[PDB]
């Protein structure tokens, strides 16, 4: 709305400056036509002046991310928990914008990074804005903000070389992780396929920290955000998503972009836990502490409402690059908690908006701007874009008549503090011994995995920790995993050649809890939007054929669907020299083209029957319709999500349950 | 010192650009003796661009001020009373920067405005810089920081004309003292001659501010920083104080830059009112509340040292 | 004109910059007598915004004062010019401008002596143009390079940052006398028009020669003049000091008054305009911006009228924050080779981004253009638009060509004036034409009054006295000595040094109309002028005297101040705070003749106010028949210039604005034999 007013329109007219004058950006002004270049040109100035200064310094962490809008819609009439007014009526819709993100990279970095992900989102309520800052693992790697220089510090390349970009993968990160055990439940998360999700569209949101709803009673209720996923939760696997990033480190904002402009905009259902005031530390843990979860045998999601994200932006860097989130962005009706996490988040979000912006008049840039009116004495600062008419901008005055007025809990619908919150003891610099278990979560964590799901992260550990070069760093890395699970302990030592420590069982337990596991969340419960590419030839008629007839079948169901040829033509949409089988979510060869996975100048040598043989060892519902190119591929027919059938719809039927299935965990190797 | 490192001389030497190549920089290069002026004439633009980012934002309030380097010297070994290490032996010596300010005028404002005035002291101690950030006048306007706004912009120009400078003789700063009466002691205080002090030399600094002193064993005393002047104290009269302010605007940089060079370097005693942490209210008011002093009748004066400002600056910008 | 942006406050609740109703008066705290919370979120973002409010002062012209108004266009100027803005007969284009000092900071005084600055944006239909000039035709220094040298010595000393809005000090003068292009300017300075009477009262020019440049390609020379409608005047020097003490806000606050009370200034805008051809045909050149062309060889051109009619709303975001450029030019006209001019165009676009801290300062509401722009300027801090083309480079076909070229032959672009050429070698020299100094300030000296020159000998005599440098002070007598010997013995005489030997070189005894202030004649019009009648409580007939004499004076448009021991109805000003520098005439009224001891003001000031207002030149009297007893305390004479007694209110009234229109009577100050 802020937005509509600020579009600017470029598709007719004649080029101007900045201040309306016409004028020519092709050739500078010289004193004759071999001649210097004049400093009276006004018009090279100022084009290549706002050129050298397009850049703004990118976000101190989860640089690397991608935005759109939409809209939430509330569920029902939430005044019996909240006195928030974006949840004070059933069908009551905020406009949102949400921005995705990774963590450590700089702003160019692949999106399949390993790395645990952001999830921000934008309510312009009819109250004010409010921003839920979170991610998609539901605990955090610190107690306490103050260390959150450490934690990043840590992650980020080693600072003398910049090396490596956007991965845990060195001796720093895993020299912090091994040295400050709080980090061993959020390493699970990452190890887990949760560290490398499929999109942002199936992965969920978290809060992470405890809130408060607190209702216009001024009685108040601890709540956990949850956004969870309509499309289903699903991930890469680690050497999938390494290819990925060289392919295309773009994947995950083009999946985005691609689902919202397809009609196909990803929906999240918006859910709290909510528990008494008195339940703070009945759960065996203490809900102050960001690196513990509810589990949901404890305490049920309520769904709140719906959100869901349904345009894209207009301009990237006005809109994505430029909006400013901030846990102190909060209304009416919610609360903070004395989590010591959150508690400095506050500080650091208003903080660091001056670095990127420049100035302090962020909150005016149109992203930003709230939807309601402005009333308040701020006044001035660079970038300044109102001009005010209140000439008295002090509090008391008679000289504007009182206003504006003071709003609180009585009067004008005022933010008010949870009138139960108290403080009581000294003023400390200690640590609460209710936040010292570092490792019973991690173990639930552990065992709520499948098998597979557990031998997924237990080679993440393998991978990233034989890189660390230092044996001492490895060796307290080992002592660290061995206090949530011997066994994790042993099968990663058994990869770097070290013995693991013996069993220490003080945290030792088999619990489980639901809602965690990636792979144990069952079929996807849409497959609209996944990819599937159908290998042909220009070299056979049938080929091309058989590809058209199972492209119509296959796009009636939303499935978007490239064929793979040697050259461009009519019905191919993409070359064997451009295309991977990370490229999609499910591979076809269509028989007429056996002959290519038997040499060209059109493409690498081998690379039709290595895009087929890759999809397969990476899960991939894979398929010949019409085998030799079984046999050239390995592939045992019979396999699940291995497709044969001479018959189009009967391929298309059994194909289609197999992308719901999304990935074959049985084509890969356990331990023992 | 971290400031002799950092002096440059130019008392010989051809001139050179930022990165040392010699140049000139007195015609601009052109096509031509009559031409235009050439683009790449690096030496023009880097001459300019430099000059046309020479300022920075003045101070949002005390923008209008002078410095001196000095010496703190301690008069005992204040262990009994504080861990501080600047105050644990007799003769102990501390470098220092004074700066002495107004509180409203924009930086090219009239030193001899009516006026709260800063009077703000760093000591560069050996375990680190401690500043004490004080006013000549011992309460303030208001009882709470997130005040401070409203405080100044009340006091400030009219923000429609930007009239008056440096002064409170206008509409809105009578509306914020009358209708927020915390402001009646600072404001009674400025409309005494310490509104108007005859040199930042004859007036004393005040913390303001109850603060601790803490020993290592843990255990806190409260106290008051008053800072003693050892020139008296001294006043103008108003109209005198007008006339001043148009006839040299500069009137307290100047007294203070003269008495230094003249070997006549300002002195004051720092000194402390130091009571018990259970005589918070005991003097019939709240020792957290900035708008009230505590009388000397109640508590008697402590001196710790001597402050003496005996250095000018060498670039005014810089330090 | 810029209501788009107004943000008003005068109803509802406090809102954080996100629309969040909150309260701003008290810290949350950990208990009643606690700590303050980190989460106090309502405390961060309001400390947080005061914290930076401040943005770098401009480099130059830091102190000054804007407002809104019109230009109007007398004619269609479509022969000489393609300038969109002067296309018809009545064609009007909004305007901002500020005038300003040009060596003081922030808050520094309005009536310093120095050269004023008078900068004026029209906001065309075909894009913004800024003429940014001074109230001085001329300018100290030949080239762009030297601007920084100027002004560090002119500005405070950088050890101890003394002095103040002033070129009263060493290294001002011993750059004068270094560097004697400065000379031309430095006279100008020294003259009534360093201490203008307000921005109404003083002229603005272009000082430059730019050029006007027809459709067709041709072009000619031309010279900015804005001629004030409300007449030149100056302050005294003595009376100057006084008032930048009484009243630092003097300048803007006169403005102000003016456009709020239905006065709003007007200038008629000019040019003299000449061929390309006489570049060198005056005697000097027209590229050297320490030149005038003498009227008696170009008359003026009045082009238009300007008014100015409406103050700011907010005066950070208005007057603050305007950025002016001469780069900001339109179709129609095109720069000169002037080596200042030329380095200006690099200055003004580059200083913006120290001041607004960011690319985009030309999206401030001040600064945007009327009409829409197209181009592909894109991103940067602070960016404001949301741009729907995403394809913004050209040459493009994926949006169909657009924005399109805009040139001489299409589109209504700007162009270079065709006929511009350069030759000879790459150079940094300077052109030989440049040479002489000291012909023009010369010239200048002659065009003066004699108690302007007077006037102008005693600034000089005042500032140089404060040179501390005896070289310097020899240096600057060899200089004055080369414009004229007689200014150099005048000068000489109150520092105690001699004059060197006279050097004729460049004596002369040619005029020109148009430079003198006192020579002027009356003001054309007495409207705004302030006229302060001294009176007293103690007896209820001089305010029925003040009364009556106030009825009759604001019926012609002056603004009266009456003025008693305390205030009550009918008195606006007490005596304690009445100062001669706030009146352009003072009449006491006879009833309050006994005033001429109390704890309500300073001793002798209702007679320091008399004795002020007659020692300064202005319009003095008192009405009701009774005279002498004041006249005589005063040491005025009844018989003087600009002296009156009359009985009756009206006849006083008509011989005392006359007075008012004379503004000065120059008899009251002593010359030199
Ligand atoms: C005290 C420092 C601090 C701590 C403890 C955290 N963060 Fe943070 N976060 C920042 C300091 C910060 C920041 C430096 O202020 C950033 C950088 C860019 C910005 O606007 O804020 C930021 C950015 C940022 C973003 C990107 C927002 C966007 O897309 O523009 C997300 C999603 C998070 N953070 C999420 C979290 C979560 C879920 C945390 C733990 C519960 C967390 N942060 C702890
Ligand atoms: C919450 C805001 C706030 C409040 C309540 C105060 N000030 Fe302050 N003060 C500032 C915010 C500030 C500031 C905006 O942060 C300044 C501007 C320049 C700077 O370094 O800090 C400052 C500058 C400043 C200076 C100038 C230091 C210098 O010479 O550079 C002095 C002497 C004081 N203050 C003294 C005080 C005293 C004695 C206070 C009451 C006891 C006080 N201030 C309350
Ligand atoms: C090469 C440097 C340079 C030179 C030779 C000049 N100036 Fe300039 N001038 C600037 C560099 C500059 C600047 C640093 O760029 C300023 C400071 C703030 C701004 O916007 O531009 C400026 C400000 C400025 C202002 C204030 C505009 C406002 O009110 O905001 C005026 C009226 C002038 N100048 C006028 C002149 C005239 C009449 C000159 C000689 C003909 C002149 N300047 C030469
Ligand atoms: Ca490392
Ligand atoms: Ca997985
Ligand atoms: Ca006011
Ligand atoms: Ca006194
Ligand atoms: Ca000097
Ligand atoms: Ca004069
Ligand atoms: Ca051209």
């Amino acid at each position: 709305s802020p937005l509509a007013a600020y579009e600017v329109d470029d598709s007719t007219g004649y080029l101007t400056s900045d201040v309306g004058g016409p004028i020519q950006d092709q050739t500078s002004l010289k004193a004759g036509i071999r001649g210097p270049t004049l400093l009276e040109d006004f018009m090279f100035r100022q084009k290549i002046q706002h050129f050298d200064h397009e850049r703004v310094p990118e976000r101190a962490v989860h640089a690397r991310g991608a935005g759109a809008h939409g809209t939430f819609t509330s569920y029902a009439d939430w005044s019996n928990i909240t006195a928030a007014s974006f949840l004070n009526a059933t069908g009551k819709q905020t406009p949102v914008f949400v921005r995705f993100s990774t963590t450590a990279g700089s702003r160019g970095s692949a999106d399949t990074a390993r790395d645990v992900h952001g999830f921000a989102t934008r309510f312009y309520t009819d109250e004010g804005n409010f921003d839920i800052v979170g991610n998609n693992i539901p605990v955090f790697f610190i107690q306490d903000a103050i260390q959150f220089p450490d934690l990043i510090h840590s992650v980020k390349p080693r600072p003398d070389n910049e090396i490596p970009q956007a991965a845990t993968a060195h001796d720093s990160a895993w020299d912090f992780f091994s040295q400050q055990p709080s980090t061993m439940h959020t390493l699970f998360w990452a190890m887990s396929g949760h560290g490398i999700p499929r999109s942002y569209r199936h992965m969920d949101g978290f809060g992470v920290h405890t809130f408060r709803f607190v209702k216009d009673d001024g009685s108040s209720k601890l709540i956990k955000w949850h956004f969870k996923s309509r499309q289903g939760k699903a991930s890469l696997v680690w050497e999938e998503a390494q290819v990925l990033s060289g392919k295309n480190a773009d994947f995950h904002r083009q999946d985005l972009w691609d689902a919202i402009e397809s009609g196909n905009g990803p929906e999240w259902d918006v859910c709290v836990q909510i528990v008494d005031e008195s339940q703070a530390q009945a759960f065996g843990f203490d809900l102050l502490d960001p690196t513990k979860i509810i589990p949901e045998e404890y305490a049920p999601l309520t769904k709140l409402g719906l959100l869901k994200l349904d345009r894209n932006p207009t301009n990237y860097f006005a809109e994505t690059e430029q909006v400013m989130f901030q846990p102190g962005h909060i209304v009416r009706g919610i609360d903070f908690t004395e989590d010591p996490l959150l508690q400095g988040r506050l500080f650091s979000y208003l903080d660091t908006q001056l670095n990127r912006n420049g100035g302090p008049n962020f909150e005016q840039l149109p992203i930003n701007m709230p939807r309601v009116p402005i009333h308040n004495n701020n006044r001035d600062g660079a970038g300044q874009m109102f001009i005010h008419r209140n000439k008295y901008p002090y509090t008391p005055n008679t000289l504007n008549s009182g206003y504006p007025r003071q709003a609180n809990q009585n009067a004008g619908r005022g933010f008010f503090t949870a009138p139960g919150r108290t403080a009581s003891g000294a003023l400390v610099r200690e640590v609460s011994p209710t936040f010292n278990d570092h490792w019973s979560q991690p173990r639930l964590f552990f065992n709520s995995l499948t098998p597979v799901e557990q031998q997924f992260l237990v080679n993440a550990m393998r991978f990233e920790i034989s890189l660390v070069k230092s044996e001492e760093v490895k060796k307290n890395v080992l002592t660290q995993l061995n206090r949530v699970s011997h066994d994790v302990a042993v099968r990663v030592a058994a990869a770097i050649g070290l013995g693991a420590p013996d069993a220490d069982d003080t945290y030792y337990h088999n619990n489980k809890t639901a809602g965690v596991s990636i792979v144990g969340s069952g079929p996807l419960p849409t497959i609209k939007t996944l990819r599937v590419g159908i290998l042909a030839t220009t070299s056979e008629s049938s080929a091309l054929d058989q590809a058209a007839q199972l492209r119509t079948r296959l796009e009636k169901d939303g499935l978007v669907v490239t064929v793979v040829a040697e050259t461009l033509r009519e019905g191919v949409d993409q070359t064997y020299s451009t295309a991977d089988a990370t490229g999609f979510d499910g591979v076809v060869v269509v028989d007429g083209a056996a002959a290519l996975f038997a040499s060209s100048p059109l493409f690498p040598t081998g690379r039709p029957l290595q895009i087929f043989v890759d999809a397969y060892r990476w899960g991939k519902p894979v398929g010949v319709c019409g085998s030799e190119v079984l046999d050239a591929a390995d592939v045992p027919e019979d396999g699940d999500g291995v497709y044969s059938e001479e018959s189009v719809d009967m391929f298309v039927e059994e194909f289609e349950k197999g992308l719901a299935t999304f990935r074959f965990t049985d084509r890969f190797a356990l331990d023992s | 010192s971290p400031l002799a490192a950092y002096e440059v001389d130019d008392s010989t030497g051809y001139l050179t650009s930022d990165v040392g190549g010699p140049i000139q920089d007195q015609t601009s290069l052109k096509a031509g003796i009559r031409g235009p002026t050439l683009l790449e004439d690096f030496m023009f633009r880097q001459k300019i661009q430099h000059f046309d980012h020479e300022r920075v934002p003045e101070r949002a309030v005390h923008a209008r001020g002078a410095g001196a380097h000095g010496t703190f010297t301690s008069y005992a070994d204040w262990s009994n009373i504080t861990a501080a290490s600047f105050l644990n032996a007799t003769g102990k010596q501390t470098p220092v920067f004074v700066r002495f300010s107004t509180t409203a005028g924009s930086r090219g404002s009239a030193d001899t405005a009516r006026d709260v005035h800063g009077f703000a002291t760093r000591f560069y101690t050996d375990e680190g810089n401690f500043d004490i950030v004080g006013n000549n006048i011992p309460v303030f306007f208001i009882q709470d920081a997130i005040q401070f706004p409203d405080l100044i912009h009340s006091v400030k120009p009219r923000p429609d004309n930007e009239i008056p400078q440096a002064a409170t003789a206008h509409d809105s700063a009578w509306d914020f003292f009358s209708q927020q009466p915390s402001t009646m002691h600072t404001l009674f205080w400025a409309m005494s001659g310490h509104g108007i002090p005859r040199s930042y030399r004859h007036m004393d600094g005040f913390g303001v501010h109850t603060f601790r002193f803490v020993k290592d064993d843990g255990s806190s005393k409260l106290i008051k920083w008053h800072f003693k002047s050892r020139q008296g104290k001294a006043s103008l009269v108003w109209e005198e104080a007008q006339v001043l302010s148009g006839k040299n605007a500069d009137f307290h940089r100047q007294d203070l830059w003269d008495a230094i060079e003249s070997g006549n370097g300002p002195e004051w005693d720092v000194c402390v009112q130091i009571v018990d942490e259970s005589q918070a209210q005991a003097f019939g008011f709240d020792l957290l509340d900035p708008t009230k002093i505590i009388p000397e009748e109640y508590a008697p004066l402590t001196k710790l040292g001597l402050l003496k400002l005996d250095r000018n600056p060498t670039n005014y910008f810089a330090e």
